Parts: C-alpha cells; sequence; structure tokens
RNA sequence: UUAAGAGUUAAACCUAGCCAACGAUCCAUAAUCGAUAAUGAAAGUUAGAACGAUCACGUUGACUCUGAAAUAUAGUCAAUAUCUAUAAGAUACAGCAGUGAGGAAUAUUGGACAAUGAUCGAAAGAUUGAUCCAGUUACUUAUUAGGAUGAUAUAUAUAUAUAUAUAAAUUGAUUAAAAAUAAAAUCCAUAAAUAAUUAAAAUAAUGAUAUUAAUUACCAUAUAUUUAUAUGGAUAUAUAUAUAUUUUAAUAGUCCUGACUAAUAUUUGUGCCAGCAGUCGCGGUAACACAAAGAGGGCGAGCGUUAAUCA
C-alpha cells in the first residue's frame, strides 16, 4: 500500500500547538528551525553542528540516526545542547552514548544509508612533491612509485600533471591569498593518506592555407559505405565534439 | 533540461546534488527509502523517486532512458554490482564539476560549462553534456570556484547594519568590562581554559548612521576600525570580488564535502584529472550517492523493462 | 599587386565597357580608380550594391587581366529563336502555320 | 445518450457518440469520427470528435479540455 | 574528364558539413549511386589550429584517405580523374606535372613520405 | 541493424572489389593441378561417364580455363614505344609522360597482383605443413601411451 | 530467325505426353530486397517513407527506324482529353515550383551554378529544377530555454550562543494540513543587442548560403608560458592624463489521482440525471470514479487521443 506521505522527520521532534491563525506555519518548517538553531545577525546558524567546518582532518558527516535527530551544540565547548519546554536551549537530560560510539569507518561515511559510500584520502602536499621528483627527476617508473606508496598508476600520472600545474602557477603566482585559504581549508577536511602505415604529406607551395596529408589505407576497408543507417531522426543520434569543443553531428 | 522548481521543497523531502541548507535538511530527516508494504510496481516507483532525484535531476526521462546503459561494469565482503546504475552519469562535465568540489550543485556546474568558465585539456568547453575519457585534465576559473565553495557577499546595506550591530555589541562588551574589569579578565580566563591596564587599553567606537553612510562605501570603509574587521565593510573587504570577500568557507559544507575516487583534484588551481570510470569493488562504490543497494536495484530493475 | 593600365586599357571605365555583359553600369560605383578596381574583393563589391551575377564576373575578368590573358566579352548563352528543344516542336508547328 | 448517424467519405455508415456535456450538432452537420465505442450502449462503434467540422468544443469545459476541444 | 570510367568524388554527409568519398564510377550513373570503387575519403574543412599554432609555424592540414596501390591500377586502365581529383593526386605524387592546366611558385615544404 | 552484426556491425555496402586478373595465371601452378587433374565420375562425379552420350548439340566437356600469361597482357595491352620517332610539342611530351606512368602503373599493378597471389598460396602450403607435424608429434605421443601396455584385453579397447 | 540455347516466334512431320490434395488451373491482392527502419531475449514478425540495390513505367495499345543494346518519354497508326495555327497540327508536369479535385493528412510558382557532378567546345567558356543552399511544417531527433542565497519590519543599548520589545503576517486548517524556498528581496553570471574584427566550405581566381560560424568587450606590440606588467594609437573628464572605459535579461504546457496504475489535505454542485469509462465498473443526498476548488502524480516543447506495427 503506497500512499503520498509527506516527508516528516523520522526522529521525534516539537509539533505545532495552538497557533494564531495569521502565523500560516508547517510542522516542516518547525523541524528545519530546530534542526537549524537561532539564526544570528549575521544570518548564520552557530549552534548547528554542521554550520562550520571541521579542521583536524576528520570530516563531520550527519549522523542523524546515532544523533537521534538532535543536532544543535555549543559554538565553543562544543558539549551537547538540546530544546526544552522552558523555550531555551539546555543540556540535555543524558548523555547520548552512541555519540560516543562511533565505528570508525561510520566517521568516514558521508550518507547514513549507504554505507558503501566512502570520501577518498587526500594526498599530503609533501607526497604529491615526493611522487613528481621521483617520477621527473629520477626516473623512477609509475609502476615503481605505485607500488612503493600503495597506490594506483592513473592516480599518479594525475598527481604528476597537477604538480606540473601547480609548478606553473607557483612560478607565475597565480594562485592567490582567497585559493592559497580554499586549499588549506578543504586540506583539512578529509583525512590525510599515509604512505605502420604509409602516410604522404603534400608540397607546401606558398600562399597556400593547408596541407592535403594523404594515409594509405584498403579498399573494402576505406570509404563512406552506401546504404548505411541514418540516425539522425532517431534517439540514438550520435553526437560528439570537435577539438575545438563544438558540439559536431559525428 | 528539466526547468527546475520546486526541488527542494520540505514535503517531498527528494534529496538533490547540491550544498543548500534545505537540501541538508532534506537528507538529515529522510532516514532511509520505505520499500515496505509495498508492490513490486510501487517499490520500483518509489526507487525511481529517490535515486533519479539525485542522479540527474535536470536530465529528461525519455533522455535519460536513452543515456542509461544496461550493462554495467566491476572490476569476504559483497561487491555492490548495482550501485553502478547511475555511474554512466558520472562521466558528464557538469557531473564531474560538482563531484570535484567545484560548484555547489549540478546545475551551477552547468551554467559554469555554458558560461565558458571550464576547460578540458586546454579547450574551452561550452557544452554540459562532454563527456570525459579517462585521464583527461578539466580546470574551472578560480573565481567561480571561490564563489561555489563561499559565502554571499552581503548587499552593502546589510553588511552595513552588520556593522551598526557589531558597534553596538562591541560597544556593550567594552563598557562591561570597564565596570568590572578584573572578574571580566578572570571569566574570559574561564572559557579559555590582574591588570587593570587590560579594560584601559581597549577604546570605544562610534554608532554610524544608517541614513548618512547610505551609498557611501568608500566613506563606510574608513569609518569603520573594529579590532576584527579593520576598514572594510563586513563581507567586503574588496566589493569587487564574487564573493564574501575576507574568504569563509560557505555554512554547511562538512555534510557534502565527499573526496571522489575516480578524480584527483588540485584545489590550489582549481583542476583535476579524471582517473577512471567509477567502478564497484568488493564492498565499496565509487558512485557517490545517499541511497542504499536495494533502492539501487529497484530502480535498476525499472529502468532495465522502462516501467513495464 | 596591382597591374598597370594596358594602352588597350587606359582607365578603369575602358575596361567595363570592354568586358561588357551590361556591367558598364558599374562606372560611377568604382570611381574610375584602377588602383580600388584591383584591390578589392567580393565582400566590399556585395556592399558597394554590385549584384551576384556582375561581381562574379567582373572578378573573374579582373584575375584575366591579372594574368594578361584576353578580357574580351563573352556573351552569355541565349536559346534558339525557334525556342528551347522541349518546345521546338510547337512553335515550329505554330511559326510555319503563320508563313 | 446521444448519438448520431454518420455517413463517411469512404461510403459506409456507422453509429457515433457525441461526447460532452452538450451537443451542437443537428442533421447534415459535417463531423469528425475517431474510433472507440460506447461501452454500455451496443451498436455505437465510433466517437465524434469535438472542436472539429459543426461540431464545437464543450461550453464551459476546464478540465480535460483538449479531449473535449475547449480553448484556454 | 571523359571516358565511361572516371574517378570522381561522390558527396557524403549533411547539409552544411561535406565529405567527399574518391570513387571510380561509371560517367553515365549518378553522383551518388554506389560506384565501381570506393579509393578514399577526402574531408575537405582543413583541420582548425589555434592563434598559437600559427605562430609556432604549423599550417591547418586537410585528411585524404586513399589506397594508392589500387588508384594506380585505376590511372593505368584508362580511367579518366576529375579536375579536382587531379588536384588530390598530383599533390599526392601519383600524378606528376604533365597533368598541370593553363589555369593553375617557391616551394616552402616539399613533399614527403614516412611512416 | 540485426543483420548487420552478422557483417562485423557495418551498415552500408561497398561495391564488390574488382579483380585486376581475371583468371589465374600460369604461374600459379595449383589452379593448373586442379584444372588438368584426372576428372571424377562416380556418386560425385563431374563429367559423362565412358560410354555415356553427351546431347547432340551440347558440348562433352565445359570451356576450357584460359590461363593468363602477365607477360603476354603487359605486352599486348600496354606495350613500348616501337620507336622514339617524336619532336617537340606541347601537347607530344605531355601525352608521352602521361602514357609513360600509366604504362609504368598498370605493369606495377599486374605484376604485384601476380606477386600476391604466389606469395599467399605458398603461405596457405606451409601452414599445412607445419600442421602435418602437429598430426605426427600426436601420433607419436600415442606410441608412448602404448609402449607401456601388458597385452592384456583392457576395456576402452574394446 | 538471332551473336547465341530453347515450341520464343513462323513452317512441316512424328510420339502422347506434362502439371496436380506437399494444392495444379483459376481468382483476388502486391513492385521486390538489404549490411535499411520498427520490435523482440531470440527464432522471428512488420514496413519497403527515408539511405542504398534491382525491375517496370513516363496518358493507353500495337508496330517500325536507328543502334551493340529500345516494341525508346523517339517515329507511324489508333484510343482518351484538351488547345489553335484548322494542319498527312501541337500538347499529355509520374522533371522542379505551382493549381484544382480526392483525402484525416504531406511544403517555395525561392537563390546560385560558389561547391560535387553531367553535356558541348581545341580553348576561352556556355547550359544545368541534377546538385548545393535557403523558405514553410514541432513530422522526427539533439542542445539550450539561470544559478547561489532566501521566511518578516522598525526602535533600544580581538570580542563573538546578542537580547529585548512592539508591530504586522495571503489561501486552507487548528497540527505530524499543508500551499511554501514557493514568491518578493539580495549576490553573480550569461544569451540577445551594440561595436569591432572574422575564418572555413576554394582556390590560380570564382562564396548562393550570408545581416556567415566563431573570437574580444576599446585597439595593437613585447616578453613569459591562458594569465599578467609594460610601450604605442583610442577615450570623456576635470585640469599632454591621475581616472575609468557598451549594455544586459527570463520565457510551460498537457494528461491524470477507486483498482489495474504513481498521485491522503481536504471541500463544494448534481443525485441512476448530467455525465465518465481501456477492463473491472461509477452516478438514488457521505460520489476518492460525473462537473469543479484545494492539494498531489506523470511526461514536458511537448502532452493526450485515434489509427496501425512488434512484444
Ligand atoms: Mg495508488
Ligand atoms: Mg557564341
Ligand atoms: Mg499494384
Ligand atoms: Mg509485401
Ligand atoms: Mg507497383
Ligand atoms: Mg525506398
Ligand atoms: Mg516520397
Ligand atoms: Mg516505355
Ligand atoms: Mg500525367
Ligand atoms: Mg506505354
Ligand atoms: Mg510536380
Ligand atoms: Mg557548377
Ligand atoms: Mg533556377
Ligand atoms: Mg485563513
Ligand atoms: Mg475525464
Ligand atoms: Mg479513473
Ligand atoms: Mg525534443
Amino acid at each position: 500500500f503506497s500512499r503520498r506521505r509527506i516527508a516528516y522527520p523520522f526522529y521525534p521532534f516539537k509539533k505545532l500547538g495552538r497557533q494564531h491563525p495569521k502565523k500560516h506555519d508547517t510542522n516542516l518548517k518547525t523541524a528545519m528551525r530546530q534542526f537549524l538553531g537561532p539564526k544570528n545577525y549575521k544570518g548564520e546558524y552557530v549552534m548547528n553542528k554542521y554550520f562550520t567546518v571541521p579542521t583536524n582532518h576528520v570530516p563531520n558527516y550527519i549522523k542523524p540516526d546515532l544523533e537521534r535527530g538532535q543536532s544543535l551544540e555549543h559554538p565553543v565547548t562544543k558539549k551537547p545542547l538540546q530544546l526544552r519546554y522552558d523555550g531555551t536551549l539546555g543540556p540535555p537530560p543524558v548523555e547520548n552514548k552512541r555519540l560516543q560510539n562511533i565505528f570508525k569507518d561510520r566517521l568516514l561515511q558521508p550518507f547514513p544509508s549507504n554505507p558503501h559510500c566512502k570520501t577518498n584520502y587526500v594526498l599530503s602536499p609533501q607526497l604529491k612533491q615526493s611522487i613528481f621528483e621521483e617520477i621527473t627527476v629520477e626516473g623512477l617508473s609509475a609502476q615503481q612509485v605505485s607500488q612503493k606508496y600503495g597506490l594506483k598508476i592513473p592516480r599518479v600520472e594525475a598527481i604528476v600533471k597537477l604538480v606540473s600545474v601547480e609548478n606553473s602557477w607557483n612560478r607565475r603566482n597565480r594562485v592567490s591569498s582567497d585559493l592559497k585559504t580554499m586549499d588549506e581549508t578543504l586540506y583539512r577536511m578529509f583525512p590525510v593518506f599515509d604512505s605502420n602505415t604509409k602516410v604522404i604529406y603534400g608540397e607546401l607551395v606558398e600562399g597556400e592555407r593547408s596541407q592535403y596529408k594523404f594515409t594509405n589505407a584498403k579498399v573494402g576497408k576505406v570509404g563512406y559505405r552506401y546504404g548505411s543507417g541514418n540516425r539522425d531522426n532517431k534517439k540514438d543520434r550520435r553526437i560528439g565534439f570537435n577539438k575545438l569543443g563544438q558540439m559536431v553531428y559525428i | 533540461p528539466r526547468k527546475a522548481n520546486l526541488l527542494k521543497s520540505l514535503a517531498r523531502g527528494r534529496v538533490r546534488t547540491s550544498f543548500n541548507k534545505y537540501n541538508l535538511f532534506n537528507l538529515y530527516k529522510k532516514g532511509g527509502v520505505d520499500l515496505k508494504s509495498k508492490s513490486l510496481y510501487q517499490q520500483k516507483w518509489t526507487a525511481k523517486q529517490e535515486t533519479r532525484a539525485y542522479h540527474g535531476e535536470h536530465l529528461t526521462e525519455k533522455r535519460w532512458q536513452t543515456v542509461f546503459k544496461p550493462k554495467l561494469d566491476s572490476v569476504i565482503k559483497e561487491t555492490p554490482f548495482l550501485l553502478q546504475t547511475f555511474a554512466v552519469l558520472e562521466k558528464r562535465l557538469d557531473f564531474a564539476l560538482f563531484r570535484a568540489m567545484f560548484a555547489s550543485s549540478v546545475r551551477q556546474a552547468r551554467q559554469f560549462i555554458l558560461h565558458g568558465n571550464v576547460r578540458v585539456n586546454g579547450v574551452k568547453i561550452k557544452h554540459p553534456s562532454y563527456t570525459l575519457k579517462p585521464g583527461d585534465m578539466f580546470s574551472v576559473k578560480p573565481d567561480k570556484v571561490l564563489e561555489a565553495l563561499g559565502a554571499k557577499k552581503p548587499s552593502f546595506q546589510e553588511a552595513l547594519k552588520i556593522d551598526k550591530t557589531q558597534i553596538v555589541l562591541w560597544n556593550k562588551y567594552v563598557k562591561e568590562a570597564k565596570t568590572e574589569p578584573k572578574e571580566v579578565w578572570e571569566k574570559k580566563l574561564e572559557n579559555f581554559e590582574f591588570d587593570p591596564k587590560w579594560a584601559k587599553n581597549l577604546k570605544y567606537h562610534d554608532p554610524i548612521k544608517l541614513s548618512e553612510l547610505e551609498g557611501d562605501e568608500p566613506k563606510a570603509r574608513k569609518l569603520i576600525n573594529l579590532p576584527w574587521q579593520k576598514n572594510y565593510v563586513y563581507g567586503r573587504q574588496d566589493p569587487k570580488k564574487p564573493f564574501f570577500t575576507p574568504w569563509k568557507p560557505r555554512p554547511f559544507l562538512s555534510p557534502f564535502a565527499i573526496l571522489p575516487h575516480h578524480l584527483e583534484i588540485s584545489f590550489k588551481t582549481c583542476h583535476a584529472v579524471y582517473l577512471r570510470d567509477p567502478v564497484a569493488r568488493p564492498g565499496q562504490s565509487e558512485v557517490i550517492s545517499p541511497f542504499d543497494v536495494p533502492v539501487h536495484e529497484r530502480a535498476y530493475m525499472y529502468y532495465l523493462r522502462n516501467g513495464k | 599587386t596591382i597591374p598597370k593600365p594596358s594602352d588597350q586599357v587606359p582607365d578603369v571605365d575602358a575596361f567595363l565597357n570592354k568586358i561588357g555583359r551590361n556591367c558598364n553600369e558599374l562606372k560611377d560605383t568604382f570611381e574610375n580608380n584602377w588602383n580600388n578596381l584591383f584591390q578589392w574583393d567580393s565582400k566590399i563589391l556585395k556592399e558597394k550594391g554590385v549584384n551576384i551575377q556582375q561581381r562574379k564576373y567582373i572578378l573573374k575578368q579582373v584575375h584575366n587581366y591579372r594574368n594578361n590573358r584576353p578580357i574580351h566579352e563573352i556573351k552569355l548563352g541565349k536559346k534558339s529563336f525557334f525556342g528551347g528543344e522541349r518546345k521546338r516542336k510547337a512553335f515550329t508547328a505554330k511559326w510555319k502555320a503563320e508563313n | 445518450r446521444k448519438a448520431c448517424r454518420v455517413r463517411l467519405t469512404n461510403g459506409n455508415v456507422v453509429s457515433a457518440y457525441i461526447p460532452g456535456e452538450g451537443h451542437d450538432a443537428q442533421e447534415h452537420s459535417i463531423v469528425y469520427v475517431r474510433g472507440g465505442r460506447c461501452q454500455d450502449l451496443p451498436g455505437v462503434k465510433y466517437h465524434v470528435i469535438r472542436g472539429a467540422g459543426d461540431l464545437s468544443g464543450v461550453v464551459n469545459r476546464i478540465s480535460s479540455r483538449s479531449k473535449y476541444g475547449a480553448k484556454k | 574528364t571523359c571516358g565511361l570510367v572516371r574517378i570522381r568524388l561522390a558527396r557524403f554527409g549533411r547539409k552544411n558539413s561535406p565529405v567527399y568519398n574518391i570513387v571510380v564510377a561509371n560517367s553515365r550513373k549518378a553522383r551518388d549511386a554506389k560506384p565501381i570503387e570506393v579509393l578514399g575519403t577526402y574531408v575537405p574543412v582543413p583541420s582548425p589550429v589555434t592563434k598559437r599554432e600559427l605562430k609556432r609555424g604549423v599550417v591547418p592540414i586537410k585528411d585524404v584517405k586513399l589506397d594508392f596501390d589500387r588508384t594506380k591500377y585505376w590511372i593505368g586502365v584508362g580511367a579518366q580523374p576529375s579536375e579536382t581529383v587531379t588536384k588530390l593526386l598530383r599533390k599526392a605524387g601519383i600524378l606528376n606535372d604533365a597533368w598541370a592546366t593553363s589555369k593553375n611558385r617557391k616551394v616552402v615544404f616539399e613533399r614527403m613520405e614516412t611512416l | 541493424g540485426k543483420g548487420a552484426a552478422k557483417y562485423g556491425f557495418k551498415s552500408g555496402v561497398f561495391p564488390t572489389t574488382r579483380s585486376i586478373l581475371k583468371s589465374p595465371t600460369t604461374k600459379q601452378t595449383d589452379i593448373i593441378n586442379k584444372v588438368k587433374s584426372p576428372k571424377p565420375k562416380g556418386v560425385l562425379g563431374i563429367g559423362y561417364a565412358k560410354g555415356v552420350k553427351h546431347p547432340k548439340g551440347s558440348h562433352r566437356l565445359s570451356p576450357k580455363v584460359n590461363f593468363i600469361d602477365v607477360d603476354n597482357l603487359i605486352a599486348k595491352t600496354v606495350a613500348e614505344p616501337q620507336s622514339i620517332k617524336s619532336s617537340n610539342g606541347s601537347a607530344q611530351k605531355v601525352r608521352l609522360q602521361k602514357a609513360e606512368l600509366r604504362r609504368k602503373f598498370l605493369i606495377e599493378a599486374f605484376r604485384k597482383e601476380e606477386a600476391r597471389l604466389l606469395h599467399k598460396h605458398e603461405y596457405l602450403q606451409k601452414r599445412t605443413k607445419e600442421l602435418e607435424k602437429a598430426k605426427e608429434l600426436e601420433l607419436e605421443k600415442l606410441n608412448k601411451e602404448k609402449s607401456s601396455d601388458l597385452t592384456i584385453m583392457t576395456l576402452d579397447k574394446m
């Protein structure tokens, strides 16, 4: 039996009571407000645990089940805070032992419902520099470095390319203070990883704007075939991108 | 593509590929998808709703059907084979931007692409549907990445009023410190866990007038001398940048900060490399999704038959 | 580069009148300037009001003058007096009846 | 139930149900006929189209307007 | 162009984006009908080049794929190439200057054969 | 779309590739041997038997296969300028150069086609001759299988 | 007779055969096919529009010349129907536009031979309703068709959970009943426009398309390897030179909500009537099914319905 079910919170929350007729409020909005907490004059929600990013290389992901739906905490002391019948946030009646009892992997699990999802580790900048020096300068092949550092070859090659771009930007100082701040912030939000054919180029006399290039090919294999299927007016219309990035019909 | 409408409605409670606060709450309160007391068709429909709200909301249904690949790829724990239902979308350029944390949404990444801020191997790509091959390197203009991962720049009026309030509270603090300095210092240490000149060093600030400061931002810049924001209106250190200029991470960023496996990211340069297509492995899937394997398999059975 | 006027072709107007094909109406457009005749392409001719057939023909004859090949007029092909092949039989039947 | 006897352009003769709240069809009106039978009436195998020929759209129709030839 | 057998270009592709098929065909048959043989393909549009690459010194390249040994067989038999096919084959070195015409100086780049 | 799967998933047809030499060459001995080998008559037979009469107005045996001599085609078709009788001509030199190129091209084509046929036939024959080694080594492996036999009748042998 | 076999056609003379319930003969219908299109897990089934291959025809029938090849879109004769020139006349749009009829229904009385071909010519070059382009038509397919932030408005007095008041607060409802982050507002963009310039289709030259694609938001050069600081022509200003250097958005329908079958937030009108309906079926004062309001669920520049094909 399927029913159009308004997505009310699974946890218990303080619902509406008798309301002024002109309030025009909904329970979902109250749940929103209780999840967030008071709104600062700056527009912030400091009371929430998720307003501010972490800074100790331990990602902070939503844990509504392990929190029983209580998502408010003191911004400084970081001790839990919960709503009260008085209407002012105050200390909980009892300790929530399950917030203390977090599995090692669940700390790295982004979404509660999907256990298989996990966040990759960020390589330390020193490790990136070490890989770049080992490959570019010493000459150790990507296989050797991957075996050395427990990494995959394509990741190693991507690291080399990115460190090349980083080197160029640092040479020109194209990096800005905002970019450095974002880099340092994001780096601290994630756990840190611990260690032939015949070709003829035709003659180009002066004033020619382009050069013919002839590639050898065999009859029965070269050409556009006659009676080929026309897919343009069909859903499987083939589309590609020219090297300029222009969309073309391939 | 689909015209965005009621994407973040709390009644519907569908999680979207976004860093928004409303999306955060919708993810928070959902718990898990309810597939119980439902026929097979109803289970498939619920799985479609939940999964298709996240993976490709913009894609048209009759377009997603054509894009959908009935044959998946997989390289003791159990392999989650059917989480790869939507792995085909992970090679699209906009999805790559969103997963690289170069945008706060797939739609925002789409606008970044369509507005010419994105390059793939050094050629400006203006088409969100461009598919990334393994080893491709794609980059975004750093200003747009900083805007995506930064707080909204306040208007002049909003930040001016915020400064008004900050002056009011700073004057309050120094007043109370002057009245009762010794225990003020001791109790401040109480949180941190006597020199009477301490309160003497602190200096008042003059309340500003909105009517007189309106429309004169260079004047307002000189008129503010708070200890923390010296000579700039709040959030507008350089008012010619697209973001909160004393660069501040956007609110509610920790919940959605997943580092993808298939991409290798360089935040300092706003570059990324597409290592591979996402592949399921024993006990882990590289398709970042908020739904469990049962939901994905129900969606997969739906799309195999096209709803039959 | 520009080729110099010949004694056969002193000025632009001589060239226009010689090549014919009703092109002699374009004397004003060129303003008798040899150099401008031998410098601009069909985009400028299009802007200046020359229609398709003309500007193509004048560029052809300009090229002929550049490579020294003669620029004499060759009249565009006309249909037969009795008429086109498809209508020739009926027209001959009518014409012979009238005479 | 309102039905009409219709001679088609191929020469056949059929019985067609006139849907909608109000029919503006009289004798010798020009109509367009589509398939579909009036389930509770035996012998009316066809549906007259509303909004074509001499049949107008259902007056003051505001839902399923397309099926009944209405405008908005 | 004369004779029954002619080496021509048959137009393939879509509107506003021609590509051509170097074919050996009957003169009397339609341009886009199936020919005696398909000797190659010719993409007229030059490969676009970056403004930087213009300064570096490369030029746009036009892609022709051809069967060199078979085209020699057809030229030997007396198949008569067309003007565009004559231009293409003459640049390839298959045809020498004997096929040049009066209507058609220095060499920046001489023809080169490589693997 | 289904039928294309039979041909490597290729939609559209090329014209059937033509043959430079329409009939086997003389140097291609194998086709001559098959052609001039004894004709089999029997359950699987190709010709009228010895005492059997063929129809009065028909030929008893099929038309003989005319084997091309590549030298003969090159001499008759292509040939050579018998004499160098000529003078300076705007068209004469052009035509001579054209004809020389065409002559060279057709000669090369015929020779290369003969060469590919010969090399291919030798290739197939060689492959079969090496496969003979596999057969004979298998037979040798049967010897060692039955070298260790005590001559008692065995069920597998029964 | 033919280049050529054969009761293929004509002549002559013999024999009595040949086909047939595994369907002859006759009748009706149909152009056939693919490495084409649709569908299915597949065998297959359907179409034969589009791309391509073969055949037949060019108002109807027969015959003749030429020719290698023709019962030719040729010629003669006749038939049908029109026109004038009234003659041992011409024409037959199944060539491109276009008109009338028939139909549920299928477009421009368009531009250019610039390209790729065809014909003529020694050549220059000429012709080309082939062809290439554009026009009309959502008929089909693809890409765009805006992101981020966002539940209040006033007054008070190197820290930071700021707190107090008052005022208002649309629809529905009195709480897990919502509409609704939806609006507005704010931040930031881009399209279009406006300026420049500007390829490529084509080269010896020739560009219909074309008010070209695309690039930059003053213009170049001079270095580095896209971002920069410089030199030089712009630029109004105030008073050669400190300054800045076009502007700028937002635009969604159509079907459905008893089950099949996704659609709980509820109300009104009607009362076996009006009506709905693919099947079950609904409609007699309490209609989740008719007609509507609210809310909701699909698909979305399409949605539904009819007609057909496959499963
Ligand atoms: Mg239901
Ligand atoms: Mg003449
Ligand atoms: Mg028929
Ligand atoms: Mg049939
Ligand atoms: Mg037919
Ligand atoms: Mg066809
Ligand atoms: Mg047609
Ligand atoms: Mg005929
Ligand atoms: Mg007719
Ligand atoms: Mg006839
Ligand atoms: Mg017509
Ligand atoms: Mg032409
Ligand atoms: Mg014309
Ligand atoms: Mg009310
Ligand atoms: Mg209805
Ligand atoms: Mg119903
Ligand atoms: Mg569409």
